[PDB]
């Protein structure tokens, strides 16, 4: 009765099944070249780096 | 024959059962279940308008 | 002709609320501050600022 409700509760725990999502969000008002140019960075900068 | 003007609007418009409506979504806090975080939503719930 | 004027980028000028165009500025003590234009023509990718 103490360490049951010492528990947390969970549900479908995370494993890693290799993929990942990135989302990319500009400001409102912005082209798509604004946001182009931040995607692609952030593509250049973890390709390698990672 | 025709001006213009700037306003300020909406880009993604959203209906839930055939009404107006916005969509929140989060996580519970890190230890926490999804119970009393659930619980932990519909006491702000009554700080709205009518 | 146009003398000795401000060119602002069109990515610091933004409109808000039935209103008009703002920028954010950078003050003399490093803090935000919110600015009132009266932005109205392009200059290729520039707003020419007349007022603000």
């Amino acid at each position: 009765i103490w360490m049951f409700t010492r528990i947390p509760t969970a549900f479908l725990p995370d494993e890693d099944q290799g993929v990942l999502f990135a989302q990319v969000q500009t400001p409102p008002g912005s082209s798509a070249e604004r946001t182009q140019v931040v995607v692609d960075s952030m593509r250049e900068y973890l390709l390698e780096k990672e | 024959f025709a001006t213009g003007k700037w306003e300020y609007g909406s880009p993604k418009l959203e209906r839930y059962n055939g009404v107006p409506a916005m969509e929140i979504l989060g996580e519970p806090a890190p230890g926490l279940s999804s119970g009393d975080a659930m619980a932990a939503v519909e006491e702000i719930v009554k700080q709205l308008p009518k | 002709v146009k003398q000795k004027a401000i060119l602002a980028p069109q990515q610091g000028v933004t409109r808000d609320l039935k209103g008009q165009a703002t920028a954010l500025v950078v003050n003399a003590q490093n803090k935000v501050e919110l600015r009132v234009i009266k932005a109205d023509r392009v200059i290729g990718d520039k707003w020419l600022v007349t007022e603000g």
